[PDB]
């Protein structure tokens, strides 16, 4: 029936992984769009979008992790991440609002393509595993602060998790 | 909390007065993209005054007050009163059901957990039938199902909108048997 | 009873959903509904049904995700049996249908009068995948189209020099693209543009 693993080379699964990162490291292609369609289009407030610590691991810790435990806190991460995504999706405004309100459906379109980026790397980094086999209430001015401040760890997080990958080139 | 009021529904066009408590100096303010002189009060803290407010869009004309250290700001929501339903027809297609078709008419340009709430109820019975979240683009104009009564044929029934803002009824009587 | 469809093969256009297709095969005379499974090493996607209008073709409602091994297969039912054809995995990277490179424009020098200069406007695809060209010119009044050797245009560039057109002619020229590698298919012709040389 189906297969455990997608594929059974090790050298285009590693591409894919590094095609994949790199392709998601692109603030201009998520961050950009949630602050065009909130409104936040200010040179001042679009200063104010830098990502708090601790949001994500930090890239000392990803080059000290090995090739297990990387994969295993990966997938953790992309699942919080999806979670709040959808979180954030469920509160991001509708289509034709958009239309009457002026702004662009192109955001909405990259956030709605975003997600399941996020789930066929999922997909990629368990066929990669398989391969080896060795806050009451908050205001509504706040939360998007919190949403950008959260898109932009998440971009610095692609960044690192990229370099990891494009890292160790080619090995049995 | 620093900026009063908070998520407050105003009408379009009226005049509203914000105002910041806060101990440090405040440098400007700005209502999306325009900038507002600030008004002194007594202390740090400062008010602006807001006339002839424009139509305020899904997110809200967010007013920010900028310091030299942080940002604050609210949001402000102005929209319309609800219009008053459009072209409502019942009919059947079973003689078990009846739909009650009707145009919303106006946009009241409020959307989120504010959206105008449409409750149609009868009058000879007393029953009432409520919308739920979803809801339909005007391109397929509005419609609600209602259970026929047992040996009854006249129905005479209203139908009320409401906002938070506002609301609007309307009312039309029917001979069920002409309406197949 | 019906037989088993084969020639499958599926193409991605930019920024679309994935179609696929077969063969119809023997007629039997009895109605039978086609339907391919599609599927990820963990996620099972939805079906299709094949229309009364074109029983061999569908346009599948999920979006597309690049460089993520996809395995399609086509299963045949009737009303006496049910066949699945082969099952193959195929990247969908490979099978990109770019679009032709647009706003394509012909400028000459005033300081030598046998050369052209082409510009034009890559589409969103570069910035995924690296693609060559194929730039063809000919002479105003002659039909035969000629085409520059791919081995100067067989990367990424949105500039291009023609040369040996010595006396004061009129030419037009076409670019069409596709991926590097030659995996995929070939994009159609861009708007004819014009150029004079110099005299
Ligand atoms: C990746 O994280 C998930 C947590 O969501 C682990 O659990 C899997 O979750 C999916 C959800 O679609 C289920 O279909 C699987 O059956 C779950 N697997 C197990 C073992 O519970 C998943 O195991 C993690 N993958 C790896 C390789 O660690
Ligand atoms: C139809 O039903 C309404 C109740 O929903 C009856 O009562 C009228 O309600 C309207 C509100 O839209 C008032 O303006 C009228 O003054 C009410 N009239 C009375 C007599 O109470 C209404 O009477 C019913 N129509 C008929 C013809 O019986
Ligand atoms: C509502 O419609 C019914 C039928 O559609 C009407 O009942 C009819 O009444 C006429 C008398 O004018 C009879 O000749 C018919 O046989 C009746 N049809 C039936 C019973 O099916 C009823 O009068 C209408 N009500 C009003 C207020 O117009
Ligand atoms: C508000 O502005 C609109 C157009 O900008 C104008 O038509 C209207 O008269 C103004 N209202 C008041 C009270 O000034
Ligand atoms: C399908 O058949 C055609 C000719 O009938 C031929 O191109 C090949 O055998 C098949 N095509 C593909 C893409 O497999
Ligand atoms: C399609 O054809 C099969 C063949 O018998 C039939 O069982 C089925 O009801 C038809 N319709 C659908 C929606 O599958
Ligand atoms: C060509 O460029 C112009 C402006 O440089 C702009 O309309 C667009 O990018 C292109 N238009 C067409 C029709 O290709």
């Amino acid at each position: 029936a189906a297969i455990g693993s997608c594929s059974k080379e090790y050298r285009v699964l590693l591409g894919q992984l590094q095609k994949q990162t790199d392709l998601m490291q692109d603030t201009s292609r998520l961050l950009d769009p949630y602050i065009r369609i909130q409104g936040l289009d200010v040179p001042k407030l679009r200063e104010h979008c830098r990502e708090r610590p601790g949001a994500f691991p930090s890239e000392e810790t990803l080059r000290g992790l090995g090739r297990r435990g990387f994969l295993q806190t990966l997938n953790a991460t992309l699942g919080c991440v999806l979670h709040r995504l959808a979180d954030l999706e469920q509160r991001l405004p509708k289509a034709q609002d958009l239309e009457r309100s002026g702004l662009n459906i192109e955001d909405l379109e990259k956030l709605q393509m975003a997600r399941p980026n996020i789930l066929g790397l999922r997909n990629n980094i368990y066929c990669m595993a398989q391969l080896l086999d060795n806050t009451p209430a908050s205001d509504a001015f706040q939360r998007k602060l919190e949403g950008c401040r959260f898109l932009h760890g998440y971009h610095r997080f692609m960044h690192s998790v990229g370099r990891v990958f494009s890292k160790w080139g080619e090995s049995p | 909390t620093k900026v009063f009021p908070q998520d407050k529904v105003i009408l379009v066009g009226s005049d509203i007065t914000f105002c910041c408590v806060s101990q440090e100096k405040v440098l400007s303010a700005l209502i999306g993209h325009t900038n507002c002189p600030l008004i002194h009060l007594d202390g740090e803290n400062v008010a602006i005054k807001i006339r002839n407010i424009s139509v305020s869009a899904s997110s809200g004309t967010n007013v920010v007050f900028t310091t030299e250290d942080n940002i604050f700001g609210t949001v402000i929501f102005a929209g319309y009163p609800p219009d008053t339903p459009q072209q409502l027809n019942c009919e059947t297609h079973d003689l078990k059901e009846i739909i009650c078709s009707w145009n919303p008419g106006r946009v009241t340009a409020l959307v989120g957990p504010r959206a105008t709430s449409y409750t149609l109820v009868e009058s000879f019975s007393g029953k009432y039938v409520r919308l739920k979240r979803a809801e339909a683009p005007t391109n397929e104009s509005y419609q609600l199902l209602f259970q026929m009564l047992p040996n009854q044929e006249i129905y005479n029934f209203t139908l009320n909108a409401h906002n938070p803002l506002g609301r609007s009824q309307s009312t039309i009587l029917v001979n069920i048997t002409e309406k197949v | 009873p019906p037989e088993k469809p084969k020639n499958l093969s599926c193409i991605v256009n930019e920024g679309k959903k994935m179609r696929c297709e077969w063969d119809g095969g023997r007629e039997t005379h009895l109605e039978t509904n086609f339907t391919l499974k599609s599927e990820w090493a963990t996620h099972k996607f939805a079906d299709c049904k094949a229309k009364r209008d074109t029983p061999t073709s569908c346009t599948v409602d999920y979006s597309t995700v690049y460089f993520v091994n996809i395995e399609v297969w086509v299963e045949a039912e009737n009303a006496l049996g049910k066949v699945t054809s082969d099952h193959i995995n195929f990247d969908p990277v490979y099978k990109v249908k770019p679009n032709p490179p647009h706003n394509l424009s012909v400028i000459n020098s005033e300081e030598l009068s046998s050369i052209l200069k082409l510009t034009w406007t890559n589409p969103s695809i570069k910035s995924v995948i690296i693609l060559k060209y194929n730039i063809q010119y000919r002479t105003k009044d002659a039909s035969t189209w000629s085409q520059i050797p791919p081995e100067d245009t067989a990367s990424t560039r949105s500039s291009f020099t023609v040369q040996d057109l010595k006396p004061f002619t009129e030419y037009v020229f076409r670019i069409r693209c596709m991926k590097e590698d030659g995996k995929g298919y070939w994009s159609d012709w861009s708007e004819e543009a014009s150029g004079i040389t110099y005299e």
